[PDB]
């Protein structure tokens, strides 16, 4: 449609025919609403002038005409009568139309999956998702999410290498759009965001799929939205330790600080005071700050899976201890003290890796575990190879009921379990030693203490028989 | 030459900047204003339009880029078709100024 | 372009006061909201937010200027002016290309600084030798701020 | 699967060994012979809705003519119906 | 982008409104 | 007072029409009535949800029915898979063509779509339990087995109108032909009515 | 994530 050409006088004589006939067709459906298609058995005489119309459009050569209707019957929406055609016509029709508009490109989508090409479905999909058309961001994640699932299913005539190769392009801007989306929205929503940010905000987040550098730097580093930017370290394989450690520590040090608000604004509705105003109270003690910010480690560790270099356990396990003792998030308030072996175990951190890191803390006598605060790294240690202990129980029990005989990767124990034991008791030993020589008096821990030991001796005690022996015979019946 | 570009409901029009290098196709005011002399040497001017929910991309089209895109319509259209077309470029640009536009997109 | 989602969630979180601007000539875009300041690659698909949030008092004005020669080291290809209602700040800034076609912006700290006193700074222009000219919506002055590399003992390094 | 079994041809070439190899298989396998062919058939029917198209072409009448050429468990009702999923594909 | 460019020397002050 | 589950409605239907219980009845109870008796006229509202809720308490009475209902409301169209069709057809074919139990007969050949020519005039006493014991048994493509064209042929051939008719209440043919798809018999047929000449008339407008 | 601002003794000579 070249404009400044003189055959639009030609199109415009058969448009202004074509429309009219749009008027016959919508009168017909208008005349005959409600009307029944069959009476006592037969058609009546309002469904024969149905197909008598409809034949006679059917019954066309009239190529222009036949266009100008796929596009009418797209207008009106009724998806019911073009995806029925059958013929090639409307497809190498939508085949031009389909890079232009995201309304066509579905229709095109739509015949080729029904065709079992979901290969080339999924081909349209990913391109429109990356194009400059006006595209919504959460267009651009339906589009890419089909797609995704498009190119994991066989596709016949093309190699399984080609459609691996579209299925991660897709999965990758799919994970790269859904941190833009959780962005936007909270931008949006964040009390503490002027409103004439928002707008700009919204003017660049809410249409193609930007670069994770982008989206880090100049959204989520600079509103502290930490949990994302550590999604966006994954997403973008980022080797970093220090930089992943240091937002780690800021999304606890924000989380607990957030919680220790809430907990206050609580417990001012329940003593009569007022809330600042424009402050929506809490009808419900809210979650002790351990347990929010454990909260937020779950909800990531879930999202990224834990075999991400953002849960390096020898750097993370040591910082979440570090917290609980430096915040007084232990038995004076109510909490489980091994509240944090815990977390990381339900997470699905392995129990030999748990215990070896513990071993490290232990060693080094680092920032806060130190002189007798070791106590608790002790009583860490007590519980993380205690549940160690269970584990090697049942899956003893596991594979004598499931028989055969087998254990790869999961890191089977050592003497150095037992060794550990021995020095922890040690540790324990001096412990108390030091506490019942303090100035001021004799520490108060003593029993605690005792208790301990007993735990650690009992543990040494189990490891000891697996260690020797009864480990090889756990499938055989007693 | 002017046209319309039409935001859409809710655009509020913050601030304009541009993007590219300062043009100037000349060191002094005569010769300074030449966009065709500069149509290889430099590329088209782009402004970035900020509003309260985004940034668009504005860009300066050359002479080429409009000869380019009028004959692209040109394609599905009769002998004459062309030749009416090449006339509002004589018309407006000069005989030469045209062909030198049509040697270039060729 | 669409601004981030991120952005959004500050802006929405905005007690007071918020404002948006552009740095054209590096492809960069920012927001400020109250005393927090958010610059962001707008060519990027994702961008990441470089966040600056030292400032005590609400920013009022914000503006990317050239240096001045002989100060700073060549790497530096601009300074960073952010005025709140307390102070006007000066932040070194490395506007260095990337293959992609998008200049990477990283932030120094400067120790320059100058209390704003009574007028308020909407209003900052930078001239080609690293000139930075202040005004506003208090009155029709124009103050300057001045700034150089050595500390002396009559006279501070920003004034 | 099938097509490495080299049990029902898909190039013509093949037709002429193929066919002679169906003589002297197991009867357990020339019962199984229709459903193989269909279950075949289907297969390419369905990769077809989904060059290429003269490639599944080809092969449909491959099926066709090794299922002419075989005397076999029901080879009236299923060389109707290999010949009718072939006529869908064009 | 799925690729990160941390730049802090000149971004915009998300705590100010604009010039 | 609110419509009550299906079940419990059942429940509440079964006490009226069999206020005692009948002798001939197989299978125990549940929750104080036959568990055949439940399966059948929860089957027969529609809900074959409530009717599986009967079968899942009792487990061990009914053996493995269990499975084979389980998959009756998991397949579409109310069919099985041809196997298990013939394992459970073959099963009630063996011993059980002639049971004590009406209801048992009625539910596995309503499952089975079995023993067309006996239509369970047991439980299926009135037109529209017969209508819908059939619907439940048409197939689609030699013996023991019946199609939509033969039961609608089947119907008005042999049972014209006079054997329809002969209760002088003429909706009840015009249902019988309408839903097995024969609309204009229906029509030319109400539309001989001279009470219902409108009503003919329209519902043909309506197929036209 | 809060940027990280390199030192003066790199941004100012000599």
């Amino acid at each position: 449609k070249p404009a400044n050409d003189s055959r639009k006088k030609a199109f415009d004589e058969r448009k202004i025919c074509y429309n009219l006939i749009h008027q016959v067709l919508d009168k017909l459906e208008s005349d005959f609403a409600g009307e029944p298609e069959l009476v006592d058995g037969r058609p009546t005489l309002a469904a024969t002038k149905r197909m008598e119309a409809y034949n006679v459009v059917n019954d066309s050569s009239d190529e222009v005409f036949h266009f100008d209707m796929y596009e009418w019957y797209i207008e009106k929406g009724w998806t019911d009568r073009i995806l029925s055609i059958d013929s090639p016509h409307v497809i190498t029709y939508l085949q031009r139309l389909a890079e232009t508009d995201f309304r066509h490109a579905e229709l095109l989508c739509r015949f080729y999956t029904t065709r079992s090409r979901f290969f080339e479905a999924a081909q349209v999909q990913t391109n429109l998702a990356k194009s400059d058309l006006n595209i919504s961001l959460k267009d651009r994640i339906i589009l890419l999410s089909r797609a995704k699932g498009n190119a994991s299913v066989n596709t016949i005539g093309i190699s399984r290498q080609q459609q691996q190769q579209l299925n991660h392009e897709a999965s990758e801007l799919l994970e790269i759009a859904h941190i833009q989306d959780d962005l936007l929205e909270r931008l949006v929503a964040d009390p503490r965001i002027p409103e004439e940010r928002k707008a700009e905000i919204e003017e660049f987040l809410d249409g193609p799929i930007r670069t994770l550098t982008d989206l880090f730097n100049d959204y989520a580093d600079q509103a502290n939205y930490y949990d994302l930017c550590l999604l966006i370290f994954h997403a973008a394989d980022f080797h970093n330790p220090r930089t992943i450690m240091d937002t780690w520590n800021n999304l606890i040090n924000q989380s607990h600080f957030e919680a220790e608000q809430r907990r206050e604004y609580w417990e001012i509705v329940q003593a009569g005071g007022d809330l600042p105003a424009g402050v929506i109270a809490p009808i419900a003690e809210p979650p002790l700050p351990y347990v929010y910010v454990s909260q937020q480690i779950q909800l990531i560790a879930h999202r990224t899976s834990l075999d991400s270099l953002i849960f390096p356990v020898n750097s993370l396990l040591p910082v979440v201890c570090a917290y609980a003792i430096n915040n007084g998030q232990d038995a004076s308030i109510g909490a489980d003290p091994c509240w944090p072996i815990q977390l990381f175990l339900n997470l699905g951190v392995p129990h030999a890796l748990m215990v070896q890191v513990l071993e490290n803390v232990l060693d080094t006598q680092e920032a806060p575990f130190t002189g007798r605060r070791r106590k608790l790294v002790v009583q860490w240690i007590a519980m993380a190879v205690d549940m160690w202990v269970r584990e090697v129980e049942r899956r003893g029990a596991m594979a004598a009921a499931a028989a055969s005989g087998a254990s790869g990767s999961e890191a089977v124990m050592g003497s150095w379990v037992s060794e550990l034991l021995g020095r922890a008791d040690q540790v324990l030993t001096q412990i108390a030693g030091t506490g019942a020589t303090l100035r001021g008096g004799a520490a108060s821990d003593a029993e605690e203490i005792a208790s301990l030991r007993r735990t650690v001796k009992g543990l040494k005690r189990s490891v000891d028989m697996l260690l020797g022996g009864e480990m090889a015979r756990m499938s055989f019946f007693r | 030459q002017g046209t319309w570009i039409e935001l859409e409901n809710g655009n509020r029009t913050i601030e304009i900047g541009l993007t590219t290098a300062p043009f100037a196709a000349a060191k002094q005011p005569l010769g300074f204003g030449n966009e065709l002399a500069v149509q290889f040497d430099q590329v088209p001017g782009e402004f970035a339009v900020l509003t309260n929910t985004g940034v668009h991309i504005v860009r300066r089209r050359r002479l080429v880029d409009i000869f380019a895109k009028a004959l692209g319509n040109c394609v599905s259209a009769s002998d004459d078709a062309l030749e009416r077309e090449v006339r509002k470029f004589i018309n407006q640009y000069g005989r030469v100024e045209t062909i030198a536009a049509a040697l270039a997109v060729a | 372009h669409n601004i981030p989602d991120k952005v959004f969630e500050h802006l929405n979180a905005g007690e007071v006061f918020t404002k948006l601007g552009l740095f054209a000539e590096i492809g960069y875009a920012w927001a400020s909201i109250d005393s927090s300041l958010f610059l962001w690659d707008y060519t990027h698909p994702n961008p990441e937010l470089i966040g600056y949030e030292e400032a005590t008092h609400t920013i009022t004005a914000v503006a990317l200027v050239p240096p001045k020669p002989g100060v700073f080291v060549k790497t530096i290809t601009h300074v960073l002016v952010v005025a709140t209602t307390s102070e006007i700040i000066l932040l070194g800034v490395s506007a260095t290309p990337t293959p992609s076609g998008s200049k990477s912006l990283t932030l120094y700290s400067t120790r320059m600084s100058v209390h704003r006193g009574g007028s308020d700074v909407s209003f900052i222009v930078g001239t080609k030798d690293g000139r930075i000219f202040l005004g506003g919506e208090s009155d029709t002055d124009i103050h300057e701020i001045f700034y150089q590399q050595e500390e002396r003992w009559f006279s501070s390094r920003c004034g | 699967i099938i097509e490495r079994l080299k049990l029902v041809p898909l190039n013509q070439e093949s037709v002429e060994e193929r066919v002679a190899a169906f003589r002297n298989f197991s009867d357990e396998i020339r019962h199984n012979l229709s459903e193989v062919l269909l279950a075949t058939m289907n297969i390419l029917f369905t990769q077809f809705k989904r060059d290429r198209d003269s490639q599944l072409r080809s092969q449909a009448r491959t099926l066709i003519t090794f299922a002419g050429m075989i005397p076999y468990r029901t080879s009236g009702d299923t060389n109707a119906r290999l010949v009718q999923m072939e006529v869908l594909m064009n | 982008h799925k690729k990160l460019v941390i730049n802090k020397d000149m971004r915009t002050d998300l705590f100010s409104p604009p010039n | 007072g609110g419509v009550p589950g299906t079940y419990q409605l059942v429940r509440s239907f079964l006490n009226i029409k069999l206020p005692a219980p009948l002798p001939g009845l197989q299978d125990g109870e549940v929750e104080g009535h036959p568990v055949w008796a439940l399966i059948y006229y929860c089957m027969r509202c529609g809900d074959l949800l409530a009717a599986s809720q009967v079968v899942n308490r009792a487990q061990h009475q009914l053996g493995e029915f269990k499975t084979w209902f389980q998959e009756y409301m998991n397949s579409k169209d109310r069919r099985l898979s041809p196997a298990t069709e013939n394992k459970l057809r073959l099963h009630y074919r063996r011993a059980l063509r002639n049971n004590t139990d009406p209801y048992k007969r009625a539910v596995y050949c309503i499952i089975g779509r079995c023993d067309v020519t006996d239509n369970q005039s047991e439980v299926a006493d009135k037109t529209e339990d017969y209508l819908w014991l059939k619907l439940n048994q048409v197939c689609f493509d030699p013996q023991d087995r019946l199609t939509l064209s033969q039961f609608q042929k089947q119907l008005l051939e042999d049972y014209g109108e006079s054997h329809f008719t002969v209760n002088q209440q003429p909706f009840l043919y015009f249902q019988v032909l309408f839903l097995t798809a024969q609309f204009e018999a229906a029509v030319a047929f109400l539309f001989r009515m001279e009470r219902l000449r409108c009503h003919a008339v329209h519902v043909a407008l309506v197929l036209f | 994530r809060k940027a990280k601002l390199l030192p003066m003794e790199e941004a100012l000579l000599p």
